[PDB]
């Protein structure tokens, strides 16, 4: 499919669910092939959204 | 020979009058001349016993708009027998006519004409001087710090009259200054 | 007399001014005691007064189609300067 | 020959002058039969324009100019005899108001 | 050596001048100028985070630490002050590995989003790691982080890259005036922030933008729009105000991407308003790009420029000599202005005046509308006597200054009129021109307090100038200067604040509203810019020919319209308050089919069938020299000539209504803020 | 005036009457180094510049769209005006701002404050 842009198309993947303070994001699997890594913190009740991949964190706990 | 031994004798033998500024490093030795005694200087240095600079690399030139000799013509040159590399430099101007050194070196003719082409230093005696490397009737010096980089004309095809034409220049995009300079440097 | 006719003579008389005043200093002295007294009797006037430092002393004025008819007062006097006024005054009429 | 040392006064720039301006004459028939226009332009007028161009820069004083000028002449001159300029270039380049400015560009 | 960034060292006395080593090169120093000033002094450039030369000095950081000789520590050198006969030493093994010690720790903790930093060409901190840092890099366990808290929509905050160098804090708390910024947390953790919803509403809030450091606080409406390297930088002045800042205009290709404070020690002193920083967009929002012509239906047709300059020709000739008159705008240089009242003059009329409250304004003797007292100048003033101008709203780089003053010599502040905010403790003496009356009578203590206070300032604001009673009220003000000896020849304290870019300009050069009669039973009315002057004194039957770049208000009731160009691509000359005159540069090309204003008059002139002595840009500044010469010298800082006895008596009775406000919503004020779209909804949530 | 260098410089005449504007960049606020002072360029206004109606390049047709940033750059103002001078362009100098070093101290942070007096 191609009608989706990313912009519509990134919104559709579930939030991370991960524990504690915060989660580092490097893209993908590979460390060295994704983006350079992104500590953020999911303190917010929202998801917190990575800056690069716009992949969204939030907190399963509390 | 030894690059501080040539700086040693070349400074001691040389008559005093024709070096005006001498420099010593590990990038090359360099003797920065008036513009007249330029062709003794080195005639003197092509026919001495212990500095026999036989061949002339090239004929550079450097714009330096902020100083009232605003070009600088720069003599590279190469001693074979003896394995060394002297630099002899000038000072020029838009009007300033310098004595060549083709009578010396017959290969510098071109190094001159190009010279002349790019800068615009006219050069005394020397036979067929003339613009080299820019097209045929070519205005203006490129290599100036004055001259554009994508130049005043343009060249297309013209229907009408069945010949290549010369317009100014439309750039359909102009090109892109990029400015990286930043300080604490 | 004169003074009071001047309204109905013309408009926006403006006068120049050095501020050190090496010969503007004869202008100074003649607008410093002479503009209170005339715009009292001469309301609805404009007499502008610029200085900008390093100027000659003109003085200028417009009539009604804008026509502008300058007198220099470079090396007047201060009875000078008031006549000039005055016939400055009286071409307009 | 080589290129001449310079002019030290002004005489000998307008000698050096009246030499350009005298080849440039002797070498106006060549360039009118070596570019195939005989009747197109008659000979009388490209004196009158070389004149024309020689006078605009009256107002130089500089001796070095007038010299570099004149060898900017000869080059030029020189580059017309080979038959190395493009053709009928030579004709070309040898041949209120505000409102008009006002309705065509905001640059005049 | 010379001074690094040319800068200039004042000895208010010459006697102490202590003499420092910073290098081994001796240099003369005055009493204070802690070793960071002195190695300044000396052509030397240190390292540094914290320091700012506009705010208060704080020692964290610890990144210009260098060597004494005398000192066991490496010492701040932002923070020590200077002693006689110091031996100083900044390259050196300790001070050099005291750098990227600290830098090490400054980037240990660092976010690695630099690709997306909206100030990776221009961030100090990479600047600097790549000068005075190692290349290495040890740290390798998990970062920290801190979320992201909205304030203001035109501050985009990422907290995560934020050096805790309290630069913002300090700004917040000195120069902009209001406390809402402050640091939260202790220890490795600690936050910035407002701890609460609120978001910085201040005039001068955009500034936070600038002088934080790294990528922490970055404007919103710039976001990821451009890199520095691919901005073309324009040195050019502002309009939006009459305090004329200096600006950099920054333009990729045809259009303004931003606007940049330029320093100038005299106007704005490296700040800037919200509203001069952020006005770039409206000029590439609703333009007028060709002439246009009013149907008979009412529709709006274009035409080429001679078809509308013959229409406008045509039209002249039929009115009368009188009924012609011509108003210009706010937002208009002084040769455009000239050349409209060249061309009103020539044609038998002498109804020209300039847009907003110059109604009988006197503009007569060049210091009853100017800011006699210079801008620097009021740092030395011990009282304000505010009057009915709240120069937070009308002039916002001048309540700088005046709040500079208060927190610095700690000055008092009487200000009278409708009730307003001050970033500083004013004390509201009264609301009218009764409390005028008083002060000039003195049933108050601040007639005591203003009579025991030497070097006193009184600005009047031009608000009180629309008023019937302008000549009673200036009379009032004028005994009150006299009584309490403001004024004298080394220190001349009476001073007006203008409100308009182009209205200092327009006294100068004579055009002044004679008659209150005016643009009612006046047919033709050239609005030359003046977009907010109210359109329904104009009868039904005028013909009005528009001549602007923004068409808001008048361009729906306007007859043919002429496009114009903004301040951007033009070069005319605008004035300040304290009678400065500073040119502009022609940043980037005008939009669609426009011209200058002056060639539009001067073209107009020349079909309607009359003849002026210029035709160019060069020749309109001659005809300036013979109307207001002042306007033709850029670089001269004039003082005022006369003083205020040559006023003649003004016997009639004041008034009896108290002081109006002029200007209701800061966030527009001209038609480029009021079309702009980053504005607009600036002046939706930070309205109170 | 004295455009005889001009006369010989042999670029385009039209060219050789377009006012310029000389002048001395100031730091940029964004940045607290100063490295990049003290010298001074030649600004050619190159104000026209459309955009390509095919791609939304930024097209030109001014030969010295970039020629004042790019290169020509003199260490001093007089060297910039006698080159103005000398290719007999109407320069117009524009004088920069220097900051004025002011005497600060640390310990005016820390201000008595006066006395409580009754007001
Ligand atoms: C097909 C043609 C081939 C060649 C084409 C070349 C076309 C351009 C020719 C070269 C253009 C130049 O500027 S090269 C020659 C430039 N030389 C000068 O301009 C001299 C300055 N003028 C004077 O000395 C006197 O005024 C003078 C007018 C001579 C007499 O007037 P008087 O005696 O009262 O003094
Ligand atoms: S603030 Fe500077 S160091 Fe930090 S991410 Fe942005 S550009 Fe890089
Ligand atoms: S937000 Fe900016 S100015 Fe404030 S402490 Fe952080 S880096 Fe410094
Ligand atoms: S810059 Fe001086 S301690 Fe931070
Ligand atoms: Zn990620």
């Amino acid at each position: 499919r191609s009608k989706k842009s990313p912009m519509e198309l990134i919104s559709e993947v579930p939030p991370i669910k991960v524990d504690g303070r915060i989660v580092a994001c490097e893209g993908d699997t590979n460390p060295a092939l994704g983006h350079p890594i992104e500590f953020i913190c999911l303190d917010l009740n929202e998801p917190a959204i990575c800056k690069y991949c716009g992949l969204r964190y939030v907190q399963d706990h509390h | 020979m030894d690059n501080q031994f040539i700086f040693k004798y070349s400074w001691e033998t040389l008559p005093k009058k024709w070096v005006k500024k001498m420099e010593r490093s590990e990038h090359g030795n360099r003797f920065d001349t008036n513009t007249d005694y330029l062709f003794q200087l080195l005639c003197f240095l092509k026919l001495h016993t212990y500095t026999r600079v036989q061949v002339l690399i090239d004929i550079c030139g450097v714009d330096y708009p902020s100083r009232k000799r605003r070009f600088e013509v720069v003599y590279n040159l190469l001693s074979t027998r003896y394995n060394s590399r002297i630099r002899v430099q000038t000072s020029a101007d838009e009007v300033t006519r310098i004595s060549s050194v083709v009578s010396l070196f017959p290969s510098a003719g071109w190094w001159e004409r190009e010279v002349w082409d790019m800068f615009g230093v006219s050069f005394i005696n020397h036979p067929d001087l003339r613009r080299i490397l820019t097209d045929y009737g070519f205005e203006g010096h490129p290599l100036r710090k004055d001259f554009p980089l994508s130049g005043y004309v343009q060249v297309r095809y013209d229907d009408p009259e069945k010949r290549v034409v010369s317009e100014p220049i439309e750039m359909t995009q102009e090109f892109r200054y990029f400015d990286f300079a930043s300080p604490w440097e | 007399a004169w003074r009071g006719s001047i309204s109905k003579s013309m408009k926006e008389l403006r006068i120049l001014l050095c501020q050190s005043s090496p010969a503007s200093a004869p202008t100074r002295t003649f607008v410093e005691k002479n503009y209170k007294d005339l715009k009292s009797l001469n309301p609805k006037l404009p007499i502008l007064i610029r200085e900008c430092s390093g100027v000659q002393p003109q003085m200028w004025a417009r009539y009604d189609m804008g026509v502008e008819r300058c007198v220099n007062l470079d090396g007047l006097t201060e009875p000078q300067i008031l006549k000039a006024l005055e016939n400055l005054v009286k071409s307009g009429a | 020959i080589g290129v001449p040392p310079n002019s030290a006064n002004l005489t000998e720039a307008r000698r050096r002058v009246f030499d350009f301006f005298r080849a440039a004459c002797r070498s106006i028939p060549t360039i009118m039969d070596i570019y195939n226009l005989q009747d197109v332009v008659a000979p009388s007028q490209l004196r009158y324009a070389i004149s024309a161009q020689i006078r605009n820069n009256a107002h130089i004083t500089d001796p070095k100019v007038i010299d570099l000028l004149i060898f900017k002449g000869m080059e030029e001159l020189t580059d017309i005899v080979d038959h190395a300029k493009q053709r009928h270039h030579i004709i070309g380049q040898y041949v209120t108001d505000f409102l008009k400015n006002f309705y065509t560009s905001n640059y005049f | 050596r010379n001074p690094v960034g040319g800068a200039r060292v004042h000895f208010s006395n010459p006697e102490d001048a202590i003499e420092v080593f910073v290098d081994g090169y001796a240099v003369k120093v005055p009493k204070g100028f802690t070793v960071l000033q002195a190695c300044e002094v000396a052509g030397v450039d240190i390292p540094r985070f914290c320091y700012h030369s506009r705010l208060s000095i704080a020692g964290n950081c610890r990144m210009c630490l260098v060597e004494v000789e005398k000192s066991p520590k490496p010492v701040a050198s932002c923070a020590m002050p200077a002693l006689p006969g110091m031996k100083i030493k900044t390259d050196t093994p300790i001070a050099k590995k005291a750098r990227e010690g600290v830098m090490e720790f400054l980037l240990m903790n660092h976010p690695l989003d630099c690709p997306i930093c909206d100030q990776g060409g221009e961030c100090d901190l990479q600047d600097q790691s790549m000068a005075f840092g190692s290349d290495r890099g040890r740290f390798t366990e998990m970062k920290r982080s801190v979320v992201d808290k909205n304030l203001g929509p035109l501050v985009k905050t990422v907290m995560t890259r934020c050096i805790q160098c309290t630069r913002c804090v300090r700004f917040a708390s000195e120069v902009a005036g209001v406390q809402d910024l402050g640091i939260l947390g202790r220890g490795s953790g600690e936050e910035i922030g407002t701890y609460v919803e609120k978001l910085m509403t201040s005039e001068l809030s955009g500034n936070v933008i600038d002088i934080c450091p790294v990528g922490a606080l970055t404007s919103k409406p710039f976001a990821f729009k451009a890199r520095n390297w691919e901005l073309k930088a324009t040195e050019t002045i502002d309009v939006s105000d009459a305090v004329g800042s200096n600006i950099r205009v920054d333009s990729r290709g045809p259009e303004v991407m931003r606007i940049i404070p330029r320093l100038n020690e005299d106007i704005n002193e490296e700040w800037i308003s919200d509203k001069t920083r952020f006005c770039y967009d409206g000029l590439k929002r609703q333009r007028l790009s060709d002439p246009m012509i009013r149907d008979s239906d009412g529709r709006f047709k274009a035409v080429s420029w001679r078809d509308a300059l013959a229409v406008v020709g045509d039209i002249i000739h039929q009115v009368k000599p009188d009924e012609i008159v011509g108003v210009a705008g706010q937002l208009s240089d002084a040769e455009s202005m000239m050349v409209l009242k060249d061309f009103v003059n020539r044609m038998g009329s002498d109804n020209v005046w300039c847009e907003g409250t110059a109604a009988g304004v006197d503009a007569d003797l060049r210091y009853s509308y100017l800011m006699n007292t210079s801008i620097s100048g009021l740092e030395n003033a011990d009282l304000f006597l505010l009057i009915g101008t709240q120069p937070r709203v009308e002039a916002a780089m001048v309540n700088a200054r005046i709040c500079k003053t208060v927190r610095a010599s700690n000055a008092k502040v009487g200000y009278v009129g409708p009730p307003a905010e001050f970033n500083y403790d004013c004390k509201h003496l009264g609301t009218g021109p009764d409390t005028l009356k008083e002060i000039a009578e003195g049933r108050h203590p601040f007639c005591t307090a203003l009579k025991n206070a030497k070097n006193p300032a009184i600005i009047v604001g031009a608000g009180l100038f629309n008023r019937t009673d302008k000549n009673a009220i200036l009379s009032s003000v004028e005994s009150i200067a006299q009584a309490n000896n403001v004024v004298r020849p080394d220190w001349n304290g009476l001073n007006f604040l203008l409100q308009y870019a182009a209205q200092a300009a327009a006294l100068d050069l004579g055009l002044i509203q004679q008659s209150a009669k005016a643009l009612e039973s006046a047919k033709f009315v050239y609005l030359m810019g003046a977009d907010d002057v109210n359109v329904d004194k104009i009868p039904k039957d005028a013909f009005v020919v528009y001549q602007g770049h923004h068409g808001d208000k008048a361009v729906y009731r306007a007859n043919v319209i002429l496009p114009a160009s903004a301040f951007t691509e033009k070069e005319g000359t605008y004035e300040n308050t304290e009678g400065f005159t500073q040119q502009t540069v022609p940043a980037v090309p005008t939009v669609g089919d426009a011209r200058d204003d002056w060639k539009i008059v001067r073209a107009l002139s020349e079909v309607s069938g009359v003849k002026l002595p210029y035709n160019s840009i060069e020749g309109v500044r001659s005809r300036i020299k013979s109307v207001a010469p002042n306007l033709v010298h850029t670089d001269e800082r004039e003082p005022a000539a006369f003083g205020p006895s040559l006023k003649p008596e003004c016997k009639e009775a004041m008034s009896t209504t108290p002081f109006q406000t002029v200007v209701e919503n800061f966030y527009m004020t001209n038609s480029i803020t009021r079309a702009s779209k980053i504005m607009a909804q600036c002046s939706a949530v930070l309205l109170k | 005036k004295r455009g005889e260098i001009g006369k010989v410089s042999g670029i385009p005449e039209e060219h050789l009457s377009r006012k310029v504007i000389i002048y001395s960049p100031a730091r940029t606020a964004t940045q607290s180094g100063s490295g990049k002072l003290g010298k001074w360029k030649i600004n050619f206004v190159s104000t026209l510049k459309w955009e390509n109606p095919l791609m939304g390049w930024t097209s030109t047709g001014d030969p010295y769209a970039n020629v004042g940033d790019s290169a020509l750059a003199f260490d001093s103002e007089e060297a910039a005006k006698s080159f103005a001078e000398r290719h007999g362009w109407d320069y117009k100098v524009k004088k920069p701002n220097t900051p004025l070093l002011k005497v600060k101290s640390y310990s005016d942070n820390f201000k008595w404050k006066g006395n409580p007096q009754p007001e």
